[PDB]
C-alpha cells in the first residue's frame, strides 16, 4: 500500500483523512499482468477455503 | 508519554497478534464499537490502546 | 483446533501446466474484426479489441450508444449486442479468445537452452526444429514402415515413402503431426524403458539424460499433466483493461503496441481459415500457419526471433513478458515501483534538552508530513466539516490546528529510516517534538550506534500510516527499548564524545583541590558543594556510600563500605540505579570501560533503569566538557626536549654510516635499511619521551609537597577516554612524521625528521603527497564493490528464516576460547554470548554442568564460562540445524532486539549477511613460557637422547600452559624439532626457556640407536661427496631426486640402524626396518660409522589478510598455492620420479592401500617419508583451501577454520562477530548434497541438504533394504550458491528471470509462492512474525481437508 498500489494508496487516502489506523491489501496490478499473462500458455491461479 | 513500553511487551508476549489486538480495538473506538474508557489526554488511539495493554484489562 | 472456512488470507499458488480447456474458461468473446478503429467516426470499432461484447462496458454500466444508464439494467442483455453493462474494473478479468487455425509449438520448450522436448523424444534440436519450421513430414506412429516413430521426411522421400507404404502409413508436418505424435505416446511405457537403460547404460551421455528426461517425466506424474496440452491451439487476448485507445486534437490515435499485434493475428486467423473456404494445398496453408505461429509467438514475448516491430516505427514492441521484465528483474513492483507515500529527506543536528526516547523535527515540515492524520483527528474531535474543509484549516494557519498539531506528534512513534544503512539496526525509533528548527534535533548518545556526529549526516523520517508500524516503532524499533546489537553485548546507548572526556573532567583526580581532606557523608550535598562551586570537583573526600549487588531470588542484597573518592565520583552516584554495584564506577574511566559500565548495569538489572540513567549523565556531562575547552592551533602543541637531541644523535649516526660506506663496512642496500632501522629506532625514542612528558609533567602543591597529578593537558585526556581521533597521528603531528611510500611503491630511504607542530619542508611533504594521493583513492572505490559484495551475500542467505521451534539435532560447533601465541585473543564469552548451548558443558569438575545443553546463554552463564577452568564449551549452530527450509528457535538463541526468545519468524539469513558486510565495508626464537606454573606437552612424538634432552619427532607439538588452578592460559604451535631443555610437568621462572627450537635445521631424528650404514645410498648415484672442509666429520649430502642416476631416481636413500653387535634393528613402534629415507637436497649429518643415539640428527632437511582474501573465501577462488595435505595416513615413500608429476605413495595397514596421489615434486616435499604422517598431516606448508579441508579432514574442522580464518582478517580489524552469522553464510555455501549413493533419486542428483535428510530418514526402514542414498555435503560460493535457487520468482527479480522462470515450469515444481522476495514482487505477507502467524494456520490449511 505505501508504494505498489496505485489504487492501494488512493482507496486508503482517502480513509485516513477520515481516520482509521489499520489497513488492507487489495490487489496489485502488477500480478494482474503476470497472471493472465501465463493465462495465455496454460496455467491456474488456485485460492481454496 | 512513554520511554518504555517493554511492559505492553511483557504482558502479551505475541508482539504480533498483539497489533492485530489492538487493531481490531481501534476499529471499535472510531466505526461504531464502543468508547474508549480511560478518558484520554491528547494521545492518538493507538497509544490508548498501547495503555490498556499496560494495565492488561483488554487483549 | 479448527480453522475458519471463510476467507480470511489469501494462500499459495500452485504452478505446473494446464489444459487448453481450462484457458477458455475465461473466455468471453470471439474477436472478428482485426481493425481497432472506424476511421471516420474517431470511435472504437465493434467486434474487435475494443468490442462491447467481446470484452466489455465502455465506461461503467454506460452504453457506447448511450442506451443504458441506470443501475437496476445491471444485466440486462439487448436481443442484438449482448452487453452487460458492467464495472469497467472488471474489464480487465474479461479476456476474449483467438480460435486457432494453426497447431502452434512452444517455442519455449523446444528454442530454451532446457531443450525439454528435444532430449524427451531422444532426439536432436535441429531435427525437431525442421518439423516446426514446416519443412519435414514427421513420421506419426507407423510401426514397420520404412521410418521410425521419430524422423523426418523431405518431399522426394514422403512421396516415395508412399510408393513404398500407402497402407498403416501416416506423416505429417508441422505442429499437427507433432500433435499426433504426443496424443500417442504413453509414458509409463516410455518411463520402464529408461528404466532398462537404468540397469543397461551407465554411461553419462545417455544416463544424465535419462535422470533429466525421467525427472521431467515423474515431476508430471506428480502433477497429472500431458504432453497433447503441450500444442498451443488457444490464443486469449488480454483485456482492454491493458491496452488504450484515445483519439487527439488532430485526428490521431493512440493505440498501443498490442493493439496492432492481435490485429495481425487476428486478421491472418481469418486468412488461414479463408485458406480454408477456398481449399489451398498443405504447402499453402501451413505457410499462413507459419504466419500465424510467430503471430501467437510475438503476442507472448516473440519467444526468441528478432522482437516484432511495429509498421513505419523502428522500436521492438512491448509484449505481455515485456509488461512483466523490465528494470532489476520484475520492471514495476521492484525497481523504481511507485513513488514512496509519507516520508522526507533531513539533516541532523545538536538539541541538547530533547530527552533519550525523543526527537525534534521542525515545525513547518512536521505539517506537510503529518496533514492526513490531522484530518482525521479533525473531523473525530468535531473540529472539521469535510477533508476540503480540512485542507482549508492548514491553508490558513488556523490556531485550531496547532493545539491539535500537538496532539498528533508529541506521542507519534515514527521510524527514523536512513536508507543506505547495511545493518539492522540502523533503522530506529523516537519521538517526534515541535521544535523549532530547520533540522532534527537528535540525542547524542544514540550517534555512537548510527556512528555520526552533529555536522551534516541525512536523515529521512518514515510515517507510520498503521498502528503496526506504530506498535513496532516503540516496541521494538525504540532506541532506549533495544541496547543490544546482535553481535554480543554492544549498548546501543554510549558516551563515546567530549560527553563523556567531560566525564573524565568530573571523575579527574588531581591533588590540587579545595576540600581535600574533610569527610563527606551525602552525595546530594556533594553536587550541591559544586552547584555554588566552593570544594574541588577533584578533591579527595571519604565518602560513606551503600552498594547494592542482587546476588539473591529477587532481593539485592547490600553493604556497608568506606570508600575515598574525588567529588567528581559523588555526584555521579546520586543517579545509579541500584541494580548496579559501585565496584565498575570506581576506575579510570575510558571509552570502553564507561561502556561496559552500562552492560553490567543492563545485564543485571534490566531496561529501563539504564534509560534514565543515560539521560541524566549526558546533561552533566556536557556541563563539565564546557569547562574543559580544548585547545588547539599553533599556542597549544609542544616539543620535546629529548626529541631534538635523540634526532641529532640518530644525525651524526647516519653521518657515520655515510662514512662507513665511504670506508666500506656496509653494503649500499643494506645502508638504507640500517639507516631506516635507526631512525625508526629515534622515532620510538621520541615516543619514549613526549609520553612520560604528557603524562605526569604537571605538578602541584596542596596538603604537603608538589605532588604529580597527571597531566591536566588536553592530549591527554584524549588519549584517556578518547572521543575522534587517534593518538598515534596526533604523536606524528607533535613528533616526526616518520616515513611514507615512495612514488615507485617502497619506503623511503630519506625520512621525514621533522613535526607538524612547525612547517616542514616542501619537498619532504611534497614525497607525503603521494601518501594523501594512497589514502582518498583506496576508500573512495572499495566502499562500491563492497556493498555489491553484500549484494551476493543476501542474495544466498534470504531463504533462511526461523520456521521450527524444534529440530532434533544434538550436534552443534566446538566453540573455544582459540588461544594462539601468548594470551587469549578470541575469548569464550563473545563467541557463545547470545546463542544456545549444543550440549551439557562440563566444570573443571566432572559430573557437575555448569550451562545444561538446554539454556539461554546471557551474562550469568557467560560468567560462569569465565570464573571456571572450562576451555571447551560446545555451541549449537545453524550450520548443524536439523531443521529443514531454516533454523528452530531452539537451534538460534535469544540473538535479537530483545535479549529474550528469538521471535519464530525472525529472519536471521539475512541480518547476518548485514552483519559480516557490515564489516565488509571496513575491509580494504624460544617458547620461553612469560607465566609460572606446570609446562604441559599435548600430543606430541618425544624422545630422550645423550646428555638429557628432548627432542620432537612430530610436527603439532601444541605446548599448552596450565596455571596453578589449571585453566588453560597460552599455547604454541611448536615445528618439528625442539630441544626442550624442561620436562612436562616442572614449576618454571617467568622468563626461562622451556621449549628451544630451531627454524634453520629440520633434521630427520632416528627413534633407534646404534651404528650409522647407510644401505642403498650409493656414494655418487644417490649421495653426493661434498664434504665440509672445516668439519672433520665427514657427510654423504643426499642429491635431488631428479639429479640422480638413471636407476637411482627410483631408489629410496635408507638410513640403516644396527645395534652393538651387528644385526638390522626395528624402529621400537612398528614392525618396519629401520629404514629413514632423506628427501631432496637433503644433507645427511652422519656418515658410514658415526655411532648415533635416539634424538639426534642424521638428515638435514631445508626449507594476504585483506578483502580480496576474503573475495577469495566467498567465491571457492582457488588462490595461488593451495596446501597439500596427506589425503590419506600411514606410512610413506615416492613414487615414479622425473617422467611428470610425483605419485607420493601413502599406504595405510588397514585402509585405502594402494593409495598414491599427484602432487608436484617441483613444490616443497615436507613429507617425513621416515615417520608416519597422519590422514592431515603437513606434505607442503602454508594457507590449505576450504574445499580440502572439508571433505577429506571433516565438516566440522573446515568451517572452524573458516571462522577461525576469516575472524583471523577481523583480527587486523579488530572484530568481534556472533559466529552464527558468519555460518547462516556458509551453510548456504553447503545447501547442495550431492547424493553420492545409489538409491531414489539418482547416483549423481545434487538436491537440498534438508531435502535428502528426510528422504534417508523414510527409506531406511520398511518397503525397502540397504537402498538408502548417502549425502555429501559440498562447498561452493556465494555466486554459485546464490545462483543455486529453486524459487524462480525470486531469480525473477535479480538474477535471471526467463531461464529459471522454464527451470521450474518445465517440470511443474508448484512452489506455493513461499518466502520472502516472493512475497515481496507480489506485495504480500511473507512467513514472518504476523506473516507466519497466518503460515502456520495455513500450513494446517493447505494440503489438507
Amino acid at each position: 500500500v505505501k508504494s505498489d498500489d496505485v489504487n492501494g494508496r488512493t482507496k486508503m487516502y482517502k480513509n485516513i483523512v477520515d481516520g482509521n489506523h489499520q489497513m488492507e491489501p487489495g490487489m496489485p496490478e502488477s500480478f494482474n499482468v503476470l497472471l493472465k499473462e501465463i493465462r495465455s500458455l496454460g496455467i491456474n491461479i488456485e485460492l481454496e477455503d | 508519554a512513554r520511554v518504555t513500553v517493554q511492559d505492553a511487551v511483557e504482558k502479551i508476549g505475541n508482539r504480533f497478534d498483539l497489533v492485530l489486538v489492538a487493531a481490531r480495538r481501534a476499529r471499535q473506538m472510531q466505526v461504531g464499537g464502543k468508547d474508549p474508557l480511560v478518558p484520554e489526554e491528547n494521545d492518538k488511539t493507538t497509544v490508548i490502546a498501547l495503555r490498556e495493554i499496560e494495565e492488561g484489562l483488554i487483549n | 483446533l479448527k480453522a475458519q472456512t471463510k476467507t480470511e488470507e489469501f494462500d499459495a499458488i500452485k504452478i505446473a501446466l494446464a489444459s487448453p480447456d481450462m484457458i477458455r474458461s475465461w473466455s468471453f468473446g470471439e474477436v472478428k474484426k482485426p481493425e481497432t478503429i472506424n476511421y471516420r467516426t474517431f470511435k472504437p470499432e465493434r467486434d474487435g479489441l475494443f468490442c462491447a461484447r467481446i470484452f466489455g462496458p465502455v465506461k461503467d454500466y454506460e452504453c457506447l450508444c448511450g442506451k443504458y444508464k441506470r443501475l437496476k439494467h445491471r444485466g440486462v442483455i439487448c436481443e442484438k449486442c449482448g452487453v452487460e453493462v458492467t464495472q469497467t474494473k472488471v474489464r480487465r478479468e474479461r479476456m476474449g479468445h483467438i480460435e486457432l487455425a494453426s497447431p502452434t509449438a512452444h517455442i519455449w520448450f523446444l528454442k530454451s537452452l532446457p531443450s525439454r522436448i528435444g532430449l524427451l523424444l531422444d532426439m536432436p534440436l535441429r531435427d525437431i526444429e525442421r518439423v516446426l519450421y514446416f519443412e519435414s513430414y514427421v513420421v506419426i506412429e507407423g510401426g514397420m514402415t520404412n521410418l521410425e516413430r521419430q524422423q523426418i521426411l523431405t518431399e522426394e522421400q514422403y512421396l516415395d515413402a508412399l510408393e513404398e507404404f500407402g497402407d498403416e502409413f501416416d506423416a505429417k508436418m508441422g505442429a499437427e503431426a507433432i500433435q499426433a505424435l504426443l496424443k500417442s505416446m504413453d509414458l509409463e511405457q516410455e518411463c520402464e524403458q529408461l528404466r532398462e537403460e537404468l540397469n543397461e547404460t551407465n554411461s553419462e551421455t545417455k544416463r544424465k539424460k535419462l535422470t533429466k528426461r525421467i525427472k521431467l517425466l515423474e515431476a508430471f506424474v506428480q502433477s497429472g499433466n500431458k504432453p497433447e496440452w503441450m500444442i498451443l491451439t488457444v490464443l486469449p487476448v488480454l483485456p482492454p483493461d491493458l491496452r488504450p485507445l484515445v483519439p487527439l486534437d488532430g485526428g490521431r490515435f493512440a493505440t498501443s503496441d498490442l493493439n496492432d499485434l492481435y490485429r495481425r493475428v487476428i486478421n491472418r486467423n481469418n486468412r488461414l481459415k479463408r485458406l480454408l473456404d477456398l481449399a489451398a494445398p498443405d504447402i499453402i496453408v501451413r505457410n499462413e500457419k507459419r504466419m500465424l505461429q510467430e503471430a501467437v509467438d510475438a503476442l507472448l514475448d516473440n519467444g526468441r526471433r528478432g522482437r516484432a516491430i511495429t509498421g513505419s516505427n523502428k522500436r521492438p514492441l512491448k509484449s505481455l513478458a515485456d509488461m512483466i521484465k523490465g528494470k532489476q528483474g520484475r520492471f514495476r513492483q521492484n525497481l523504481l515501483g511507485k513513488r514512496v507515500d509519507y516520508s522526507g529527506r533531513s539533516v541532523i543536528t545538536v538539541g541538547p534538552y530533547l530527552r533519550l526516547h525523543q526527537c525534534g523535527l521542525p515545525k513547518k515540515m512536521a505539517l506537510e508530513l503529518f496533514k492526513p492524520f490531522i484530518y482525521g483527528k479533525l473531523e473525530l474531535r468535531g473540529l472539521a466539516t469535510t477533508i476540503k474543509a480540512a485542507k482549508k484549516m492548514v491553508e490558513r494557519e488556523e490556531a485550531v490546528v496547532w493545539d491539535i498539531l500537538d496532539e498528533v506528534i508529541r506521542e507519534h512513534p515514527v521510524l527514523l529510516n536512513r536508507a543506505p544503512t547495511l545493518h539492522r539496526l540502523g533503522i530506529q525509533a523516537f519521538e517526534p517534538v515541535l521544535i523549532e528548527g530547520k533540522a532534527i534535533q537528535l540525542h547524542p548518545l544514540v550517534c555512537a550506534a548510527y556512528n555520526a556526529d552533529f555536522d551534516g549526516d541525512q536523515m529521512a523520517v518514515h510515517v507510520p500510516l498503521t498502528l503496526e508500524a506504530q506498535l513496532e516503532a516503540r516496541a521494538l524499533m525504540m532506541s532506549t527499548n533495544n541496547i543490544l546489537s546482535p553481535a554480543n553485548g554492544e549498548p546501543i546507548i554510549v558516551p563515546s564524545q567530549d560527553v563523556v572526556l567531560g566525564l573524565y573532567y568530573m571523575t579527574r583526580d588531581c591533588v590540587n583541590a579545595k576540600g581535600e581532606g574533610m569527610v563527606l557523608t551525602g552525595p546530594k550535598e556533594a553536587e550541591r558543594l559544586y552547584r555554588s562551586g566552593l570544594a574541588s570537583l577533584h578533591a579527595r573526600v571519604k565518602v560513606r556510600i551503600t552498594e547494592y549487588e542482587k546476588d539473591a531470588n529477587g532481593e539485592l542484597v547490600a553493604k556497608t563500605s568506606l570508600k575515598d573518592t574525588t567529588v567528581g565520583r559523588a555526584i555521579l552516584w546520586m543517579i545509579v540505579p541500584k541494580g548496579l554495584p559501585y565496584s565498575i564506577v570506581n576506575q579510570a574511566l575510558g571509552k570502553k570501560a564507561i561502556s561496559k559500565m552500562l552492560n553490567t548495569c543492563y545485564r543485571i538489572l534490566g531496561l529501563k533503569p539504564t534509560v534514565i540513567f543515560a539521560d541524566q549523565i549526558m546533561y552533566t556531562g556536557f556541563a563539565y566538557a564546557a569547562r574543559s575547552g580544548a585547545s588547539v592551533g599553533i599556542d597549544d602543541m609542544v616539543i620535546p626536549e629529548k626529541k631534538h637531541e635523540i634526532i641529532s644523535e640518530a644525525e651524526a649516526e647516519v653521518a657515520e654510516i655515510q662514512e662507513q660506506f665511504q670506508s666500506g663496512l656496509v653494503t649500499a642496500g643494506e645502508r638504507y635499511n640500517k639507516v631506516i632501522d635507526i631512525w625508526a629506532a629515534a622515532n620510538d625514542r621520541v615516543s619514549k619521551a613526549m609520553m612520560d612528558n604528557l603524562q605526569t609533567e604537571t605538578v602541584i602543591n596542596r596538603d604537603g609537597q608538589e605532588e604529580k597529578q597527571v597531566s591536566f593537558n588536553s592530549i591527554y585526556m584524549m588519549a584517556d577516554s578518547g572521543a575522534r581521533g587517534s593518538a598515534a597521528q596526533i604523536r606524528q603531528l607533535a613528533g616526526m612524521r616518520g616515513l611514507m611510500a615512495k612514488p615507485d611503491g617502497s619506503i623511503i630511504e630519506t625520512p621525514i625528521t621533522a613535526n607538524f607542530r612547525e612547517g616542514l619542508n616542501v619537498l619532504q611533504y611534497f614525497i607525503s603527497t603521494h601518501g594523501a594521493r594512497k589514502g582518498l583513492a583506496d576508500t573512495a572505490l572499495k566502499t562500491a564493490n563492497s556493498g555489491y559484495l553484500t549484494r551476493r551475500l543476501v542474495d544466498v542467505a534470504q531463504d533462511l528464516v526461523v520456521t521450527e521451534d524444534d529440530c532434533g539435532t544434538h550436534e552443534g560447533i566446538m566453540m573455544t576460547p582459540v588461544i594462539e601465541g601468548g594470551d587469549v585473543k578470541e575469548p569464550l564469552r563473545d563467541r557463545v554470548l547470545g546463542r544456545v548451548t549444543a550440549e551439557d558443558v562440563l566444570k573443571p569438575g566432572t559430573a557437575d554442568i555448569l550451562v545444561p545443553r538446554n539454556t539461554l546463554l546471557h551474562e550469568q552463564w557467560c560468567d560462569l564460562l569465565e570464573e571456571n577452568s572450562v576451555d571447551a564449551v560446545k555451541v549449537r549452530s545453524v550450520v548443524s540445524c536439523d531443521t529443514d527450509f531454516g533454523v528452530c528457535a531452539h537451534c538460534y538463541g535469544r540473538d535479537l532486539a530483545r535479549g529474550h526468545i528469538i521471535n519464530k519468524g525472525e529472519a536471521i539469513g539475512v541480518i547476518a549477511a548485514q552483519s559480516i558486510g557490515e564489516p565488509g565495508t571496513q575491509l580494504t626464537s624460544s617458547i620461553q613460557v612469560k607465566n609460572k606454573g606446570s609446562i604441559k606437552l599435548s600430543n606430541v612424538k618425544s624422545v630422550v637422547n645423550s646428555s638429557g634432552k628432548l627432542v620432537i619427532t612430530s610436527r603439532n607439538t601444541e605446548l599448552k600452559l596450565i596455571d596453578e588452578f589449571g585453566r588453560t592460559k597460552e599455547s604454541y604451535k611448536v615445528p618439528y624439532g625442539a630441544v626442550l631443555a624442561k620436562g612436562d610437568g616442572e614449576q618454571v621462572a617467568g622468563g626461562e626457556t622451556v621449549a628451544n627450537w630451531d627454524p634453520h635445521t629440520m633434521p630427520v631424528i632416528t627413534e633407534v640407536s646404534g651404528f650409522v650404514r647407510f644401505t642403498d645410498m650409493i656414494d655418487g648415484q644417490t649421495i653426493t661427496r661434498q664434504t665440509d672442509e672445516l668439519t672433520g666429520l665427514s657427510s654423504l649430502v643426499v642429491l635431488d631426486s631428479a639429479e640422480r642416476t638413471a636407476g637411482g631416481k627410483d631408489l629410496r636413500p635408507a638410513l640403516k640402524i644396527v645395534d652393538a653387535q651387528g644385526n638390522d634393528v626395528l624402529i621400537p613402534g612398528t614392525d618396519m626396518p629401520a629404514q629413514y629415507f632423506l628427501p631432496g637436497k637433503a644433507i645427511v649429518q652422519l656418515e658410514d660409522g658415526v655411532q648415533i643415539s635416539s634424538g639426534d640428527t642424521l638428515a638435514r632437511i631445508p626449507q594476504t589478510g585483506g578483502l580480496p582474501r576474503v573475495a577469495d573465501l566467498f567465491e571457492a577462488r582457488r588462490p595461488k598455492e593451495p596446501a597439500i595435505l596427506a589425503e590419506i595416513s600411514g606410512i610413506v615413500s615416492f613414487g615414479k620420479e622425473t617422467k611428470g608429476k610425483r605419485r607420493l605413495v601413502i599406504t595405510p595397514v588397514d585402509g585405502s592401500d594402494p593409495y598414491e596421489e599427484m602432487i608436484p615434486k617441483w613444490r616443497q616435499l615436507n613429507v617425513f617419508e621416515g615417520e608416519r604422517v597422519e590422514r592431515g598431516d603437513v606434505i607442503s606448508d602454508g594457507p590449505e583451501a576450504p574445499h580440502d579441508i572439508l571433505r577429506l579432514r571433516g565438516v566440522h574442522a573446515v568451517t572452524r577454520y573458516i571462522v577461525n580464518e576469516v575472524q583471523d582478517v577481523y583480527r587486523l580489524q579488530g572484530v568481534k562477530i556472533n559466529d552464527k552469522h558468519i555460518e547462516v553464510i556458509v551453510r548456504q555455501m553447503l545447501r547442495k548434497a550431492t547424493i553420492v549413493n545409489a538409491g531414489s533419486s539418482d547416483f549423481l542428483e545434487g538436491e537440498q541438504v534438508e531435502y535428502s535428510r528426510v528422504k534417508i530418514a523414510n527409506r531406511e526402514l520398511e518397503a525397502n533394504g540397504k537402498v538408502g542414498a548417502t549425502y555429501s555435503r559440498d562447498l561452493l560460493g556465494i555466486t554459485k550458491a546464490s545462483l543455486a535457487t529453486e524459487s524462480f520468482i525470486s531469480a525473477a527479480s535479480f538474477q535471471e528471470t526467463t531461464r529459471v522462470l522454464t527451470e521450474a515450469a518445465v517440470a511443474g515444481k508448484r512452489d506455493e509462492l513461499r518466502g520472502l522476495k516472493e512475497n515481496v514482487i507480489v506485495g504480500r505477507l511473507i512467513p514472518a512474525g504476523t506473516g507466519y502467524a497466518y503460515h502456520q494456520d495455513r500450513m494446517r490449511r493447505r494440503a489438507a481437508g
